[PDB]
């Protein structure tokens, strides 16, 4: 049994979006399923619930904008977002019924609601303790690895901190491999003594 | 309307302690209260269903307790692994309200622990220091006081100043 | 105490919709004595009831693609009395045209009965009747009509949403799906058992017996009696088309049976899969013969 989600990315405010969750190993109609969001740096929040029998219940802060449904033939769970605002920027999940409400859980999809245009990172050389500093990219995140996955110990990657452009560092104690999916960029940087 | 108040919001633990959390509610929820565990950086997972019953996946150390008005999630012993954020949920009725997640930690003593690149020469200056506990003030800047690492024995700090 | 397997892992019982106006169907059919209907052959040697009660099983609500919530009647609120017994008639009006209950019509198919027999009856916490206390004997069809299970156990209601000891509860029902639970060769024998375990938890099960039944489309009669020795089941193996009951099993039930309950059923099917189903009749065995051997009976009064 597994759940895989898709349909997240940067969106300008005032526009719609859709999130899809595909389930393997069972059927959707057997158990009720829940959409739950989590803001970056904030706590968990319950967006919607759909019960076996097509009874859907939404939260007060999202009522009138979001909708939840499911498709039997494809075994899928759908969430449609309309009239989005900057507050509805978070990581969303689909969850399946088990011993409790959140028994199975999902993987997550990040939705960013802003007008700022997308920009790739501008990686900078290491300063030898050594690491590659990433600056002026939009939106999050960037996957940072070292020596093509060879280096895992000693790697401390810090979260991006905000022109509304993200910046971060990744110091280890050597080549920095940074991948920014929204800009489809991959940068490999070498270190000097 | 039933409100779920999870306390304490921040939990300080030692090498010897038994986790004990409470979840106050304003009405009756039968016994439909679920306790979840979320290791930071990953999706949460279910700990206990019904406030007293155990999931087959989780072991028997994390033993639930009765629920008169408040719901206690006891744990037999404290281990270095059990550092996460624990959440409540009420799947009793239509509004499945969450609350706050309680970060755990492991006891340790008190310990103590970058010119700008030539391409941009903008100018950013960063400072490094590492391996201290607890969560130290350190040379216009955006200080990033990182959370104590998942081991909670050590961590590092790094902040940038742009000229 | 036997082992019956695990219990349901679901945290909320499925929603059930109850209606009566769409379910109060007038199909008047009395009982003719000289029809060899519900006549138990004498035991140990070779040589009796009336409109009756009617029970309907209907598929739940549905859409073009995904089925909706269930659809039952108030066949659980009403509780009747065992007394001497009752006679069971199934598969009456198959092979003909019948509505889908939910203008649309189709062919009528056959269904099998599930019973809950006990001595002490009350009502749930909400105030709705249909709760059985102490030991209860449950007869459950299984395997899409190709198996019968009979167990003796105590029933504990659950406290989830729509469950008997929870919030927003209307009734408890059995359901199964034809796309998954029923298939050629790969038949599931534990579908209705899981639907039953969804609502109730089975505790302290003294016995659990299974009987294998062949698929057919034959009108059938059934009965159950209790004596000092135990509960005798009176069906198929000896007589198939004459409708004469015969013994096939004795169940160690020594407490006095005073009340019985019928359990509503539904099938999770979409609009295009709607098939009409046969009404199931039960007639009171009020204590009140021409042979052929088999009997082929006139009321004295």
């Amino acid at each position: 049994v597994q759940l895989v989600e898709s349909g997240g990315g940067l969106i300008q405010p005032g526009g719609s979006l859709r999130l899809s969750c595909a389930a393997s190993g069972f059927t959707v109609i057997d158990y009720y399923m829940t959409w739950v969001r989590q803001a970056p740096g904030k706590g968990l929040e319950w967006v919607s619930v759909i019960y076996a029998g097509g009874s859907t219940y939404y939260a007060d802060s999202v009522k009138g904008r979001f909708t939840v449904s499911r498709d039997y033939s494809r075994n899928t769970l759908y969430l449609q977002m309309n009239s989005l605002k900057a507050e509805d920027t978070a990581v969303y999940y689909c969850t399946r019924d088990y011993l409790a409400a959140g028994g199975l859980w999902g993987q997550g999809a990040l939705v960013t609601v802003s007008s700022a245009s997308t920009k790739g990172p501008s990686v900078f050389p290491l300063a030898p303790a050594l690491g590659c500093l990433v600056k002026d990219y939009f939106p999050e995140p960037v996957t940072v690895s070292w020596n093509s996955g060879a280096l895992t110990s000693g790697v401390h990657t810090f979260p991006a901190v905000l022109s509304g452009l993200y910046s971060l560092s990744s110091v280890v104690t050597y080549i920095c491999n940074v991948n920014h999916k929204p800009s489809n960029t991959k940068v490999d940087k070498k270190v000097e003594p | 309307e039933i409100v779920l108040t999870q306390s304490p919001s921040s939990l300080s633990a030692s090498v010897g302690d038994r986790v004990t959390i409470t979840c106050r509610a304003s009405q009756g929820i039968r016994n439909n209260l679920a306790w979840y565990q979320q290791k930071p950086g990953q999706v949460p997972e279910l700990l206990i269903y019904g406030a007293s019953n155990l999931k087959p996946g989780v072991p028997s150390r994390f033993s639930g307790s009765a629920s008169g008005t408040d719901f206690t999630l006891t744990i037999s012993s404290m281990q270095p692994e059990d550092v996460a954020t624990y959440y409540c949920q009420k799947y009793d009725s239509a509004p499945l309200t969450f609350g706050g997640g309680t970060k755990l930690e492991i006891k340790r003593t008190v310990a103590a622990p970058f010119p700008p690149s030539d391409e941009q020469l903008t100018a950013s200056v960063v400072c490094l220091l590492n391996n201290f506990y607890p969560r130290a003030k350190v040379w216009n800047s955006q200080e990033s006081v990182t959370e104590q690492d998942s081991k909670d024995s050590t961590y590092s700090l790094s902040s940038t100043l742009t000229l | 105490y036997v082992d019956v397997g695990p219990d349901s892992v679901k945290s909320a019982c499925i929603e059930v919709d109850i209606q009566q106006t769409f379910f109060d169907k007038t199909w008047p059919r009395p009982i003719d004595v000289s029809k060899a209907d519900g006549i138990i052959y004498p035991q140990g040697r070779t040589y009796f009831p009336d409109h009756g009660d009617m029970y309907v099983y209907s598929a739940g609500h549905a859409t073009g693609t995904t089925p909706q919530k269930l659809f039952v009647a108030n066949y659980s609120q009403d509780v009747k009395q065992f007394a001497n017994g009752f006679v069971v008639r199934i598969g009456a009006a198959a092979n003909s045209t019948g509505t889908v209950i939910i203008s649309t019509s189709a062919t009528i198919r056959k269904i099998y009965p599930a019973f809950m027999l006990g001595s002490s009856v009350g009502n749930f916490s909400d105030g709705k009747m249909g709760r059985f206390f102490n030991h209860t004997l449950v007869l459950l069809p299984d395997g899409c009509g190709t198996l019968l299970r009979a167990f003796y156990c105590i029933l504990e209601p659950r406290s989830g949403n729509h469950c008997p000891a929870g919030n927003s509860y209307t009734s408890f029902a059995t359901y199964h799906t034809p796309a998954t639970d029923c298939s050629d060769g790969n038949y599931n024998r534990n579908a209705s058992l899981n639907s039953f375990k969804e609502y109730f938890n089975l505790r302290n099960c003294t016995f659990m017996y299974t009987y294998n039944i062949t698929e057919d489309e034959i009108l059938e009669w059934f009965g159950i009696t209790q004596t000092a020795q135990g509960v005798h089941l009176f069906s198929r193996y000896v007589d198939l088309y004459g409708g004469n009951m015969f013994q096939f099993a004795t169940l160690p039930v020594y407490d006095t049976i005073k009340y019985y309950s019928i359990i509503p059923h539904s099938i999770r099917s979409i609009q295009s899969d709607r098939k009409a189903w046969a009404a199931f009749y039960v007639y009171k065995l009020q204590p009140l013969l021409d042979f052929s051997g088999y009997i082929r009976a006139i009321d004295c009064g």
